[PDB]
């Protein structure tokens, strides 16, 4: 509420039924009409859609972020995978040069498919 | 099936044929899965890789179903791999099992009536009663602003929703969408002859039925003593289950 | 053998490792649509099991 | 219930105050007051423990 | 990520890299995890360490 301010029966200036209704409006509203009246005009179709049910199978919207870790996994173990080529080549370093001819072999017995040695 | 939609179970299919790909092209390249599993002569160059693509195929299954398998990689870069396979599958298992709970055990059905001030709110269902009877009759001499509600639904439309007789009430709720107000002892029978209808609330008032007779007639005591003695003898329940009988529906599920 | 392959059935069932692992990929398709079955029948069970 | 029976305002034989309670009670009812006067004392500490 | 606050999500990678290597400091030093390789293997006086 921004502020409060209420219904009133309006009198001209001066009307002896000022008092009257004044009264009158305690009179119903002591006795429980005034809560009566109101809850049978502003009753109605109370608003279901809140609760819950029944429902909401898990789509993307739900799980969705373990198809992005995993993604996410995977690109980083093939910056891993190069680096194994690479090292592999440093370990190969005291025995060709350190480089290319000792890799280039590498890169062609992978590539053979099971012609293991 | 349901649990996880079916767009999530193709996701799955194709991140277990996606995985198991990828296992297969870093196992072939990485230089450290390559073992000689030859405990007698070790450098007799017997190097070998377990992860064909039928082996790395059965990894990516074997860690999904959660049994596991014989496979385990040993080069890291094959390790990241078999570890974030194994946070995806954790993860997918978990919320299969914890959505399989919501979906087995919710209700039965929930009526949209459920008694008789949720009928008078619910304007959608139409509702009346017969239009020569005590449950019209009831309504419209009541004030107690549950049946206002009701019957300035009802004296509206006259026309559309009281009708003539029970049986044409009946009719109005088996084709209809509709909400008719009988006298407890015939929703009693046509529930059992007819087991897709049912008895919403409980007992909007109490009533019962009587052998009229004129005004100071001599008859009305020696019929209510009658009466007492066939209910004291049982007469009166003999009656009533012989014709509101047994017909046989289902529990209530 | 029958010993063995039974084992691998209540094996396979009660979710525990077994010592011996199907190759030869028409046993694989055994071994797996058993693990798909017994992973669908204890996740039914235990969501009924409160 | 194993028989079915009810509570009546008894007045000797030949009142004629059985016919004035009779409509009384009738109009009771229709109204609603009978059902007023019930839920308010067979109400009470109504059973929590079973649920 | 949500049924574990996030403090539990890094109590429990605290936790793998604490119990791991807690694991392999006692490998180092455990006098039984020193066991024999290659299944035959006439003593040879060779040991060595999953861990
Ligand atoms: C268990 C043992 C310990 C493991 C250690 C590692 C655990 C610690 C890890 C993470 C700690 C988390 C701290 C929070 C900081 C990043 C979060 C963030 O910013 O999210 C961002 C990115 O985030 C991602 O997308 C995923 C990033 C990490 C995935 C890969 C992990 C590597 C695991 C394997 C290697 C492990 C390393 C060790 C071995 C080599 C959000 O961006 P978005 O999602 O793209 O956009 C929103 C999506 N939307 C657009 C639809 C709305
Ligand atoms: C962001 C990144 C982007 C890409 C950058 C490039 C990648 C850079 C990353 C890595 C560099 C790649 C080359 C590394 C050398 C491989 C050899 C090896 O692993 O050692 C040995 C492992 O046993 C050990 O002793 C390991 C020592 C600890 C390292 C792992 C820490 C684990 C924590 C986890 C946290 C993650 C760890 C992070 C890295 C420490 C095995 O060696 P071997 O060959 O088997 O020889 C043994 C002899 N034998 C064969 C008879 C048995
Ligand atoms: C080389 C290996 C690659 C992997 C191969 C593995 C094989 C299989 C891999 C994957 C198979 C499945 C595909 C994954 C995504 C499926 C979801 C989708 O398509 O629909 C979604 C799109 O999603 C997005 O737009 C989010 C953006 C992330 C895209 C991928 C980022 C990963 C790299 C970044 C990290 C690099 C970090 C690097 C390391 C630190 C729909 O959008 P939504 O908003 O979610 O929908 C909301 C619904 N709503 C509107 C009704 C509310
Ligand atoms: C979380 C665990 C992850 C597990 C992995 C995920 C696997 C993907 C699983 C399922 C994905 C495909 C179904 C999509 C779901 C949508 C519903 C649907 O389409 O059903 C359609 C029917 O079709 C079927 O129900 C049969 C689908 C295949 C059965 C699963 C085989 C598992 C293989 C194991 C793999 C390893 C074995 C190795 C090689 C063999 C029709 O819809 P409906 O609703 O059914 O209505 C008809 C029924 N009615 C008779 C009642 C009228
Ligand atoms: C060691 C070797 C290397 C290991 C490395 C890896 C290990 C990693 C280990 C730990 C990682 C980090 C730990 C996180 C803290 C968890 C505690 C916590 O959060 O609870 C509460 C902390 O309040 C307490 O309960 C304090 C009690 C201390 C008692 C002694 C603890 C040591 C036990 C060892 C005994 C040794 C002797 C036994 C010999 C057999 C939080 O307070 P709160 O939120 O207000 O909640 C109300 C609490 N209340 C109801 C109780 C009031
Ligand atoms: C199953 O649901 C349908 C629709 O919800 C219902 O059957 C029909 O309901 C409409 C009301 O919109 C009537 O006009 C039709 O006449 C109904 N069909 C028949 C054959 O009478 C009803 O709730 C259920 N139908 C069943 C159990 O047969
Ligand atoms: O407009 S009023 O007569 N005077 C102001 N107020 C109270 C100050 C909130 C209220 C509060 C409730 C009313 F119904 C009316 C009035
Ligand atoms: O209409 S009646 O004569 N009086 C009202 N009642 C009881 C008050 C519920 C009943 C209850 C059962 C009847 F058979 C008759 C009547
Ligand atoms: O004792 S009564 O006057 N006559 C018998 N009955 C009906 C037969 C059940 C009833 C039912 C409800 C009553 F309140 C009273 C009577
Ligand atoms: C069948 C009809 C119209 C009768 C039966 N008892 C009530 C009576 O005799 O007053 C009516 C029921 C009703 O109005 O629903
Ligand atoms: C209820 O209606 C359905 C279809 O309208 C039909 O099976 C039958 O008339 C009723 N059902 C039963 C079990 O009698």
């Amino acid at each position: 509420l921004i502020d409060s301010k209420g219904y009133g029966v309006g009198t001209p200036m001066g009307s002896p039924y000022r008092d009257k209704i004044t009264i009158a409006i305690l009179q119903l509203q002591e006795e429980g009409k005034l809560h009566m009246m109101k809850e049978k005009w502003w009753r109605g179709n109370g608003c279901p859609e809140e609760e819950s049910k029944e429902a909401s199978a898990l789509g993307v919207q739900n799980i969705g972020g373990i198809f992005i870790v995993l993604a996410a996994g995977l690109v980083l173990s093939v910056f891993v995978a190069v680096g194994e080529f690479l090292y592999k080549s440093k370990k190969n370093a005291q025995l060709e040069k350190r480089s290319f001819c000792s890799a280039m072999v590498e890169e062609l017995r992978m590539s053979l498919k099971c012609q293991r040695r | 099936l349901n649990p996880l939609s079916p767009d999530i179970w193709m996701y799955v299919l194709l991140a277990c044929l996606g995985v198991s790909c990828v296992l297969f092209v870093i196992a072939r390249f990485s230089p450290y899965e390559w073992y000689n599993p030859h405990p007698c002569n070790p450098d007799s160059d017997v190097v070998e890789n377990n992860f064909t693509l039928l082996n790395s195929f059965w990894f990516g299954v074997g860690a999904l179903m959660q049994q596991g398998s014989e496979l385990m990689p040993k080069a890291l870069s094959t390790r990241i791999v078999g570890g974030i396979w194994w946070f995806f599958t954790l993860i997918i298992i978990s919320s299969y099992t914890a959505n399989l709970a919501a979906f087995l055990t919710v209700e039965r059905m929930e009526s949209p009536i459920d008694s008789a001030d949720d009928l008078a709110k619910q304007t959608k269902i139409e509702y009346g009663a017969v239009e020569d009877g005590a449950t019209m009759t009831f309504f419209k001499k009541s004030k107690i602003s549950t049946y206002d509600k009701m019957w300035a639904f009802m004296s509206s439309r006259r026309q559309s929703v009281l009708v003539k007789s029970n049986e044409e009430g009946i009719q109005r709720v088996l084709t209809s969408d509709y909400a008719f107000l009988m006298e407890s002892t015939t929703i009693e029978f046509v529930t059992q002859r007819n087991c897709n209808l049912t008895q919403i609330g409980g007992l909007i008032d109490s009533k019962g039925y009587g052998v009229g007779t004129p005004m100071g007639s001599p008859y009305r005591d020696k019929i209510t003593i009658a009466i007492l003695q066939l209910q004291e003898e049982g007469k009166l329940h003999m009656m009533k289950e012989k014709w509101w009988r047994g017909n046989g529906c289902p529990e209530e599920e």
